Protein backbone atom coordinates (compact mmCIF):
# COMPACT_ATOMS: atom_id res chain seq x y z
CA UNK A 1 0.00 0.00 0.00
CA UNK A 2 1.12 3.73 0.64
CA UNK A 3 4.40 4.20 2.40
CA UNK A 4 6.20 7.06 3.94
CA UNK A 5 5.70 10.75 4.53
CA UNK A 6 8.86 12.81 6.25
CA UNK A 7 7.68 16.45 8.52
CA UNK A 8 10.02 18.64 10.80
CA UNK A 9 11.84 20.67 8.21
CA UNK A 10 12.01 24.24 8.08
CA UNK A 11 15.14 27.03 8.36
CA UNK A 12 17.64 27.37 11.38
CA UNK A 13 21.10 29.15 11.99
CA UNK A 14 24.14 27.57 11.46
CA UNK A 15 24.90 25.47 14.45
CA UNK A 16 21.13 24.99 15.24
CA UNK A 17 19.14 21.41 15.84
CA UNK A 18 15.87 19.93 14.23
CA UNK A 19 14.26 16.38 14.39
CA UNK A 20 13.19 15.07 11.53
CA UNK A 21 10.32 12.74 11.46
CA UNK A 22 9.04 9.72 9.13
CA UNK A 23 5.64 8.44 9.09
CA UNK A 24 5.73 4.77 7.30
CA UNK A 25 2.33 2.97 6.09
CA UNK A 26 1.18 0.42 4.24
CA UNK A 27 3.92 -2.33 5.93
CA UNK A 28 5.81 -3.49 9.26
CA UNK A 29 8.50 -1.03 10.14
CA UNK A 30 10.42 -4.36 11.69
CA UNK A 31 10.05 -5.95 8.02
CA UNK A 32 12.17 -2.79 6.15
CA UNK A 33 15.30 -0.93 6.60
CA UNK A 34 14.72 2.94 6.59
CA UNK A 35 17.28 5.42 5.65
CA UNK A 36 17.70 8.78 5.15
CA UNK A 37 19.32 10.68 1.63
CA UNK A 38 19.25 14.41 1.30
CA UNK A 39 20.40 16.23 -1.92
CA UNK A 40 21.53 19.67 -2.37
CA UNK A 41 21.22 21.39 -5.71
CA UNK A 42 24.34 20.61 -7.80
CA UNK A 43 25.06 18.04 -6.26
CA UNK A 44 24.46 14.23 -6.25
CA UNK A 45 22.09 12.34 -3.81
CA UNK A 46 24.07 11.93 -0.49
CA UNK A 47 23.33 9.25 1.92
CA UNK A 48 23.35 9.96 5.25
CA UNK A 49 21.58 7.46 8.42
CA UNK A 50 19.89 3.92 8.20
CA UNK A 51 18.25 1.86 10.34
CA UNK A 52 18.34 -2.23 10.36
CA UNK A 53 15.12 -3.61 9.97
CA UNK A 54 15.35 -5.15 13.32
CA UNK A 55 16.62 -1.79 14.50
CA UNK A 56 20.56 -3.07 16.55
CA UNK A 57 22.85 -2.05 13.78
CA UNK A 58 22.81 1.88 12.88
CA UNK A 59 25.19 3.59 9.67
CA UNK A 60 25.99 7.21 9.19
CA UNK A 61 28.10 8.91 6.70
CA UNK A 62 31.61 10.36 7.73
CA UNK A 63 30.64 14.15 7.63
CA UNK A 64 27.99 13.26 9.71
CA UNK A 65 28.68 11.04 12.70
CA UNK A 66 28.73 12.59 16.07
CA UNK A 67 25.84 14.97 14.71
CA UNK A 68 23.04 13.44 13.27
CA UNK A 69 20.97 10.20 15.43
CA UNK A 70 18.96 8.44 13.34
CA UNK A 71 16.10 6.94 15.95
CA UNK A 72 13.10 4.49 15.61
CA UNK A 73 9.74 3.55 17.40
CA UNK A 74 8.36 0.43 16.42
CA UNK A 75 5.03 1.59 18.17
CA UNK A 76 4.06 4.39 15.89
CA UNK A 77 5.39 3.17 12.76
CA UNK A 78 8.27 6.20 12.74
CA UNK A 79 11.66 7.22 12.45
CA UNK A 80 13.31 10.05 13.70
CA UNK A 81 16.41 11.87 12.48
CA UNK A 82 17.77 14.37 15.20
CA UNK A 83 20.05 16.54 13.25
CA UNK A 84 22.45 18.73 15.26
CA UNK A 85 24.75 20.98 14.97
CA UNK A 86 23.72 22.08 11.93
CA UNK A 87 26.58 22.99 9.21
CA UNK A 88 24.94 25.42 6.62
CA UNK A 89 26.74 22.80 4.05
CA UNK A 90 23.65 20.76 5.51
CA UNK A 91 20.70 22.58 3.30
CA UNK A 92 19.55 19.97 0.88
CA UNK A 93 16.23 18.32 0.49
CA UNK A 94 16.00 14.79 2.96
CA UNK A 95 13.95 11.72 2.08
CA UNK A 96 13.47 8.64 4.20
CA UNK A 97 13.37 5.75 2.02
CA UNK A 98 12.47 1.82 3.05
CA UNK A 99 14.23 -1.08 1.48
CA UNK A 100 12.81 -4.83 2.10
CA UNK A 101 16.17 -6.08 1.54
CA UNK A 102 17.30 -8.54 3.90
CA UNK A 103 20.52 -7.79 5.84
CA UNK A 104 20.33 -3.70 4.72
CA UNK A 105 22.18 -1.18 6.96
CA UNK A 106 23.40 -4.56 9.27
CA UNK A 107 27.10 -4.35 8.20
CA UNK A 108 29.18 -1.49 9.89
CA UNK A 109 30.03 0.61 6.44
CA UNK A 110 30.78 4.50 6.34
CA UNK A 111 28.29 4.33 3.37
CA UNK A 112 24.61 3.73 3.16
CA UNK A 113 23.27 2.07 0.01
CA UNK A 114 20.81 3.49 -1.84
CA UNK A 115 17.23 1.98 -0.70
CA UNK A 116 14.06 1.37 -3.36
CA UNK A 117 11.32 2.89 -2.11
CA UNK A 118 11.24 6.36 -1.33
CA UNK A 119 8.72 9.08 0.19
CA UNK A 120 8.02 12.79 -0.59
CA UNK A 121 10.50 15.56 0.35
CA UNK A 122 10.89 17.53 2.81
CA UNK A 123 13.36 20.58 2.93
CA UNK A 124 15.85 21.06 5.29
CA UNK A 125 17.61 25.46 5.05
CA UNK A 126 20.31 26.48 7.62
CA UNK A 127 21.43 29.92 7.01
CA UNK A 128 21.23 33.34 9.18
CA UNK A 129 18.10 35.35 8.78
CA UNK B 1 37.96 -22.76 -23.12
CA UNK B 2 40.55 -21.78 -20.41
CA UNK B 3 38.63 -20.68 -17.81
CA UNK B 4 40.10 -17.53 -15.69
CA UNK B 5 39.30 -16.01 -12.85
CA UNK B 6 37.00 -12.59 -13.43
CA UNK B 7 35.26 -13.78 -16.70
CA UNK B 8 31.36 -13.86 -17.15
CA UNK B 9 30.05 -16.85 -17.77
CA UNK B 10 26.18 -18.38 -18.31
CA UNK B 11 25.82 -21.47 -16.69
CA UNK B 12 23.17 -23.75 -16.33
CA UNK B 13 22.11 -23.47 -12.10
CA UNK B 14 19.39 -25.49 -11.98
CA UNK B 15 18.27 -27.59 -10.15
CA UNK B 16 18.81 -25.99 -7.12
CA UNK B 17 16.26 -25.28 -4.20
CA UNK B 18 14.85 -23.73 -2.62
CA UNK B 19 14.29 -20.08 -3.90
CA UNK B 20 17.13 -17.01 -5.36
CA UNK B 21 18.37 -19.93 -7.62
CA UNK B 22 17.02 -20.63 -11.77
CA UNK B 23 17.86 -22.06 -14.47
CA UNK B 24 20.73 -20.98 -17.55
CA UNK B 25 21.44 -17.22 -16.25
CA UNK B 26 24.79 -15.41 -16.03
CA UNK B 27 27.66 -16.01 -12.82
CA UNK B 28 31.36 -14.85 -12.48
CA UNK B 29 34.64 -17.22 -11.90
CA UNK B 30 35.80 -16.26 -8.39
CA UNK B 31 38.05 -19.59 -8.49
CA UNK B 32 41.97 -19.04 -8.07
CA UNK B 33 43.50 -19.49 -11.72
CA UNK B 34 45.59 -22.48 -10.54
CA UNK B 35 42.34 -24.59 -9.60
CA UNK B 36 40.28 -23.16 -12.80
CA UNK B 37 42.81 -25.08 -14.75
CA UNK B 38 43.10 -28.87 -13.08
CA UNK B 39 39.86 -28.80 -10.71
CA UNK B 40 36.95 -30.64 -12.35
CA UNK B 41 34.51 -27.87 -10.97
CA UNK B 42 34.68 -24.00 -10.35
CA UNK B 43 33.26 -21.64 -8.06
CA UNK B 44 30.56 -18.54 -9.14
CA UNK B 45 29.22 -15.95 -8.29
CA UNK B 46 25.43 -14.74 -8.93
CA UNK B 47 24.15 -12.62 -11.72
CA UNK B 48 20.91 -11.33 -10.42
CA UNK B 49 18.52 -9.51 -13.08
CA UNK B 50 16.36 -8.60 -9.92
CA UNK B 51 16.42 -5.67 -8.00
CA UNK B 52 19.73 -4.69 -9.08
CA UNK B 53 21.14 -1.72 -6.63
CA UNK B 54 24.02 -2.53 -4.33
CA UNK B 55 22.42 -3.19 -0.94
CA UNK B 56 24.88 -4.37 1.17
CA UNK B 57 28.94 -4.47 0.97
CA UNK B 58 28.62 -7.79 -0.08
CA UNK B 59 26.75 -6.44 -3.44
CA UNK B 60 28.64 -5.40 -6.47
CA UNK B 61 27.27 -3.39 -9.46
CA UNK B 62 27.71 -4.54 -13.15
CA UNK B 63 26.51 -2.81 -16.10
CA UNK B 64 24.86 -3.99 -19.23
CA UNK B 65 26.90 -1.63 -21.36
CA UNK B 66 30.45 -2.86 -20.83
CA UNK B 67 28.81 -6.20 -20.09
CA UNK B 68 26.68 -8.44 -22.49
CA UNK B 69 23.76 -9.23 -19.81
CA UNK B 70 20.61 -7.81 -20.22
CA UNK B 71 19.64 -5.30 -17.68
CA UNK B 72 22.00 -3.44 -15.37
CA UNK B 73 22.51 -6.25 -12.62
CA UNK B 74 24.61 -6.94 -9.36
CA UNK B 75 26.97 -9.56 -8.22
CA UNK B 76 25.53 -11.40 -5.15
CA UNK B 77 28.52 -12.42 -3.39
CA UNK B 78 26.45 -13.81 -0.59
CA UNK B 79 25.23 -16.37 -3.15
CA UNK B 80 27.58 -18.77 -4.31
CA UNK B 81 28.03 -21.90 -5.30
CA UNK B 82 30.32 -24.74 -7.35
CA UNK B 83 29.42 -25.93 -10.33
CA UNK B 84 31.12 -28.49 -12.45
CA UNK B 85 32.58 -27.09 -15.38
CA UNK B 86 30.17 -28.60 -18.24
CA UNK B 87 27.64 -26.40 -16.72
CA UNK B 88 29.32 -23.51 -18.11
CA UNK B 89 27.48 -22.88 -21.51
CA UNK B 90 29.14 -19.77 -23.08
CA UNK B 91 31.52 -17.12 -22.09
CA UNK B 92 30.00 -13.25 -22.45
CA UNK B 93 32.90 -10.50 -20.79
CA UNK B 94 35.11 -10.68 -18.41
CA UNK B 95 35.69 -8.06 -15.72
CA UNK B 96 37.63 -4.96 -15.53
CA UNK B 97 40.90 -4.99 -12.83
CA UNK B 98 38.86 -2.19 -11.32
CA UNK B 99 35.80 -4.37 -11.21
CA UNK B 100 37.92 -7.47 -10.20
CA UNK B 101 39.23 -5.56 -6.95
CA UNK B 102 35.56 -4.86 -5.77
CA UNK B 103 34.46 -8.20 -5.84
CA UNK B 104 37.63 -9.24 -3.71
CA UNK B 105 37.10 -6.65 -1.73
CA UNK B 106 33.34 -7.98 -1.03
CA UNK B 107 34.09 -11.40 -1.42
CA UNK B 108 36.69 -11.12 1.91
CA UNK B 109 33.30 -9.93 3.73
CA UNK B 110 30.85 -12.42 2.90
CA UNK B 111 33.60 -14.52 4.35
CA UNK B 112 34.61 -12.96 7.11
CA UNK B 113 38.10 -12.73 6.34
CA UNK B 114 39.58 -9.46 7.21
CA UNK B 115 40.10 -8.16 10.83
CA UNK C 1 19.41 -22.08 16.61
CA UNK C 2 22.47 -18.91 16.18
CA UNK C 3 23.90 -20.04 13.00
CA UNK C 4 28.21 -19.01 13.62
CA UNK C 5 30.68 -18.99 11.31
CA UNK C 6 33.15 -22.12 11.76
CA UNK C 7 30.03 -24.12 13.25
CA UNK C 8 29.68 -28.31 12.02
CA UNK C 9 25.99 -28.69 10.71
CA UNK C 10 24.48 -31.16 8.91
CA UNK C 11 22.89 -30.25 5.90
CA UNK C 12 21.01 -31.72 3.09
CA UNK C 13 23.63 -30.76 -0.32
CA UNK C 14 21.08 -33.41 -2.56
CA UNK C 15 19.69 -32.66 -4.85
CA UNK C 16 22.92 -31.16 -6.33
CA UNK C 17 24.57 -32.56 -9.70
CA UNK C 18 26.28 -33.98 -10.90
CA UNK C 19 29.05 -35.92 -9.27
CA UNK C 20 30.72 -35.04 -5.69
CA UNK C 21 27.81 -33.68 -3.88
CA UNK C 22 25.31 -36.48 -1.99
CA UNK C 23 22.25 -36.56 0.74
CA UNK C 24 22.85 -35.37 4.28
CA UNK C 25 25.96 -34.71 5.23
CA UNK C 26 28.16 -32.35 7.41
CA UNK C 27 29.71 -28.65 5.90
CA UNK C 28 31.46 -26.11 7.88
CA UNK C 29 29.81 -22.68 7.82
CA UNK C 30 32.22 -19.98 6.02
CA UNK C 31 29.39 -17.37 5.96
CA UNK C 32 30.29 -14.24 8.09
CA UNK C 33 28.41 -13.54 11.66
CA UNK C 34 26.65 -10.81 10.34
CA UNK C 35 25.03 -12.29 7.12
CA UNK C 36 24.68 -15.49 9.59
CA UNK C 37 21.95 -13.70 11.01
CA UNK C 38 20.20 -11.69 8.67
CA UNK C 39 20.01 -13.80 5.42
CA UNK C 40 17.74 -16.05 4.30
CA UNK C 41 20.64 -18.32 3.30
CA UNK C 42 24.46 -19.15 4.26
CA UNK C 43 27.48 -20.11 2.79
CA UNK C 44 29.08 -24.39 3.51
CA UNK C 45 32.28 -25.63 2.80
CA UNK C 46 32.00 -29.11 2.15
CA UNK C 47 33.53 -32.21 4.76
CA UNK C 48 34.05 -35.55 2.71
CA UNK C 49 33.95 -38.94 4.18
CA UNK C 50 36.19 -40.17 0.85
CA UNK C 51 39.66 -40.18 0.76
CA UNK C 52 40.54 -38.16 3.66
CA UNK C 53 43.42 -36.07 3.44
CA UNK C 54 44.71 -33.09 2.43
CA UNK C 55 46.13 -33.22 -0.88
CA UNK C 56 45.83 -29.82 -1.98
CA UNK C 57 46.27 -26.17 0.09
CA UNK C 58 42.55 -25.67 -0.29
CA UNK C 59 42.26 -28.85 1.77
CA UNK C 60 41.93 -28.74 5.81
CA UNK C 61 42.11 -31.88 7.93
CA UNK C 62 39.46 -32.62 10.66
CA UNK C 63 39.06 -35.60 13.53
CA UNK C 64 36.67 -37.86 13.52
CA UNK C 65 38.07 -37.17 17.52
CA UNK C 66 37.18 -33.72 18.44
CA UNK C 67 34.72 -33.76 16.09
CA UNK C 68 31.10 -35.86 15.98
CA UNK C 69 31.58 -36.25 12.26
CA UNK C 70 31.97 -41.02 11.36
CA UNK C 71 35.66 -41.07 10.32
CA UNK C 72 38.45 -38.64 10.13
CA UNK C 73 37.51 -36.09 7.47
CA UNK C 74 38.93 -33.13 5.24
CA UNK C 75 37.24 -29.86 4.71
CA UNK C 76 36.77 -28.98 1.27
CA UNK C 77 37.56 -25.65 0.54
CA UNK C 78 37.39 -26.19 -3.46
CA UNK C 79 33.67 -27.73 -3.18
CA UNK C 80 31.37 -24.74 -1.89
CA UNK C 81 27.33 -23.79 -2.16
CA UNK C 82 25.12 -21.88 -0.21
CA UNK C 83 21.90 -23.25 1.02
CA UNK C 84 18.78 -21.50 2.39
CA UNK C 85 18.62 -21.62 6.33
CA UNK C 86 16.10 -24.65 6.41
CA UNK C 87 18.36 -26.94 5.24
CA UNK C 88 20.55 -26.98 7.91
CA UNK C 89 19.17 -29.79 10.37
CA UNK C 90 21.32 -30.49 13.16
CA UNK C 91 24.61 -28.88 14.11
CA UNK C 92 27.57 -31.08 15.83
CA UNK C 93 30.07 -28.99 16.74
CA UNK C 94 32.44 -26.11 16.70
CA UNK C 95 35.92 -25.48 15.05
CA UNK C 96 39.23 -24.53 17.14
CA UNK C 97 40.24 -21.11 16.59
CA UNK C 98 43.45 -22.67 15.15
CA UNK C 99 41.79 -24.65 13.31
CA UNK C 100 39.24 -21.82 11.58
CA UNK C 101 42.60 -20.11 10.89
CA UNK C 102 43.78 -23.05 9.18
CA UNK C 103 39.99 -23.30 7.11
CA UNK C 104 40.68 -19.08 6.42
CA UNK C 105 43.93 -19.57 4.98
CA UNK C 106 42.98 -22.18 2.69
CA UNK C 107 39.71 -19.60 1.88
CA UNK C 108 42.08 -17.24 0.75
CA UNK C 109 44.02 -19.70 -1.49
CA UNK C 110 40.98 -21.26 -3.28
CA UNK C 111 39.86 -17.86 -4.54
CA UNK C 112 42.90 -16.11 -4.95
CA UNK C 113 42.16 -13.40 -2.51
CA UNK C 114 46.31 -12.98 -1.68
CA UNK C 115 48.44 -11.06 -3.73
CA UNK D 1 46.66 -52.84 -11.43
CA UNK D 2 50.41 -53.16 -10.13
CA UNK D 3 52.20 -49.67 -9.20
CA UNK D 4 55.81 -48.40 -8.67
CA UNK D 5 58.64 -49.22 -7.85
CA UNK D 6 61.89 -47.39 -6.52
CA UNK D 7 65.35 -47.87 -8.06
CA UNK D 8 68.95 -46.28 -7.55
CA UNK D 9 69.88 -46.25 -3.68
CA UNK D 10 73.36 -47.25 -2.56
CA UNK D 11 76.05 -45.61 -0.43
CA UNK D 12 77.39 -42.04 -1.16
CA UNK D 13 80.19 -39.85 0.38
CA UNK D 14 78.84 -36.23 1.94
CA UNK D 15 78.39 -33.60 -1.29
CA UNK D 16 78.16 -36.63 -3.48
CA UNK D 17 75.26 -36.95 -6.25
CA UNK D 18 72.97 -39.60 -7.02
CA UNK D 19 69.64 -40.35 -9.32
CA UNK D 20 66.25 -42.32 -8.25
CA UNK D 21 64.31 -43.72 -10.46
CA UNK D 22 60.56 -44.25 -10.43
CA UNK D 23 58.94 -47.51 -12.34
CA UNK D 24 55.08 -46.85 -13.20
CA UNK D 25 52.51 -49.58 -14.38
CA UNK D 26 49.23 -50.17 -13.92
CA UNK D 27 47.86 -46.71 -14.77
CA UNK D 28 48.99 -43.46 -17.04
CA UNK D 29 51.51 -41.89 -15.72
CA UNK D 30 49.71 -38.57 -17.36
CA UNK D 31 46.62 -39.02 -14.89
CA UNK D 32 48.84 -39.21 -11.66
CA UNK D 33 50.77 -37.06 -9.45
CA UNK D 34 53.61 -38.69 -8.29
CA UNK D 35 56.06 -37.25 -5.57
CA UNK D 36 59.25 -38.24 -3.32
CA UNK D 37 59.03 -39.03 0.22
CA UNK D 38 61.69 -39.99 2.36
CA UNK D 39 61.80 -41.56 5.95
CA UNK D 40 65.09 -41.52 8.27
CA UNK D 41 64.76 -44.13 11.30
CA UNK D 42 63.58 -42.12 14.48
CA UNK D 43 62.10 -39.20 12.51
CA UNK D 44 58.46 -39.01 10.84
CA UNK D 45 58.31 -38.83 7.11
CA UNK D 46 58.96 -36.11 5.27
CA UNK D 47 58.37 -34.93 1.90
CA UNK D 48 60.79 -34.14 -0.97
CA UNK D 49 59.74 -33.40 -4.07
CA UNK D 50 56.43 -34.11 -6.27
CA UNK D 51 55.76 -33.64 -9.73
CA UNK D 52 52.27 -32.62 -11.63
CA UNK D 53 49.96 -35.32 -13.24
CA UNK D 54 50.33 -32.79 -16.06
CA UNK D 55 54.32 -31.74 -15.64
CA UNK D 56 53.91 -28.23 -15.43
CA UNK D 57 54.33 -27.42 -11.93
CA UNK D 58 56.78 -29.01 -9.45
CA UNK D 59 57.37 -28.14 -5.79
CA UNK D 60 59.89 -29.02 -3.19
CA UNK D 61 60.40 -29.14 0.51
CA UNK D 62 62.76 -25.87 1.86
CA UNK D 63 65.70 -28.24 3.30
CA UNK D 64 65.80 -29.38 -0.60
CA UNK D 65 65.45 -26.92 -3.07
CA UNK D 66 68.74 -26.00 -4.78
CA UNK D 67 70.13 -29.60 -4.55
CA UNK D 68 67.27 -32.52 -5.15
CA UNK D 69 65.46 -31.84 -8.98
CA UNK D 70 62.27 -34.09 -9.77
CA UNK D 71 62.14 -34.90 -13.63
CA UNK D 72 59.63 -36.97 -15.56
CA UNK D 73 59.60 -39.19 -18.89
CA UNK D 74 55.94 -39.80 -20.25
CA UNK D 75 56.74 -42.75 -22.67
CA UNK D 76 58.46 -44.73 -20.36
CA UNK D 77 56.25 -44.02 -17.55
CA UNK D 78 59.56 -43.14 -15.31
CA UNK D 79 59.87 -40.50 -12.55
CA UNK D 80 63.44 -39.49 -11.55
CA UNK D 81 64.87 -37.28 -8.43
CA UNK D 82 68.24 -36.13 -9.33
CA UNK D 83 70.10 -35.62 -5.86
CA UNK D 84 72.62 -33.41 -5.66
CA UNK D 85 75.43 -31.90 -2.83
CA UNK D 86 74.22 -34.96 -0.67
CA UNK D 87 74.17 -34.37 2.93
CA UNK D 88 74.90 -37.18 5.70
CA UNK D 89 71.60 -35.82 6.98
CA UNK D 90 70.05 -37.68 3.68
CA UNK D 91 70.17 -40.81 4.73
CA UNK D 92 66.29 -42.38 4.45
CA UNK D 93 63.88 -44.58 2.80
CA UNK D 94 62.76 -43.00 -0.29
CA UNK D 95 59.68 -43.77 -1.90
CA UNK D 96 57.81 -42.57 -4.69
CA UNK D 97 54.06 -42.37 -4.54
CA UNK D 98 51.21 -41.35 -7.08
CA UNK D 99 48.27 -39.86 -6.04
CA UNK D 100 45.02 -39.77 -8.75
CA UNK D 101 43.54 -36.42 -7.31
CA UNK D 102 42.94 -33.63 -8.99
CA UNK D 103 45.64 -30.64 -8.77
CA UNK D 104 48.09 -32.14 -6.80
CA UNK D 105 51.20 -30.81 -7.02
CA UNK D 106 49.99 -27.46 -8.97
CA UNK D 107 49.96 -25.19 -6.45
CA UNK D 108 53.26 -23.09 -5.19
CA UNK D 109 54.02 -24.37 -1.83
CA UNK D 110 56.60 -25.37 -0.13
CA UNK D 111 54.97 -28.82 1.59
CA UNK D 112 54.00 -31.71 -0.10
CA UNK D 113 51.41 -33.55 0.70
CA UNK D 114 51.02 -37.34 1.25
CA UNK D 115 49.74 -39.24 -1.54
CA UNK D 116 47.73 -42.64 -1.61
CA UNK D 117 49.49 -44.95 -3.58
CA UNK D 118 53.09 -45.91 -2.29
CA UNK D 119 55.56 -48.34 -3.53
CA UNK D 120 58.73 -50.47 -2.48
CA UNK D 121 60.98 -48.40 -0.42
CA UNK D 122 64.53 -48.10 -1.49
CA UNK D 123 67.94 -47.34 0.94
CA UNK D 124 70.14 -44.43 0.33
CA UNK D 125 72.37 -43.94 2.54
CA UNK D 126 75.82 -41.02 3.22
CA UNK D 127 78.48 -41.19 5.40
CA UNK D 128 82.40 -41.62 5.07
CA UNK D 129 83.59 -45.03 4.13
Amino acid sequence: QVQLQESGGGLVQPGGSLRLSCVVSGFTLDDYAIGWFRQAPGKEREGVSCISSSGDSTNYADSVKGRFTISRDNAKNTVYLQMNSLKPEDTAVYYCAADPFPGVCTYASSRIYEHDYWGQGTQVTVSSH
Amino acid sequence: DPIRRGDVYLADLSPVQGSEQGGVRPVVIIQNDTGNKYSPTVIVAAITGRINKAKIPTHVEIEKKKYKLDKDSVILLEQIRTLDKKRLKEKLTYLSDDKMKEVDNALMISLGLNA
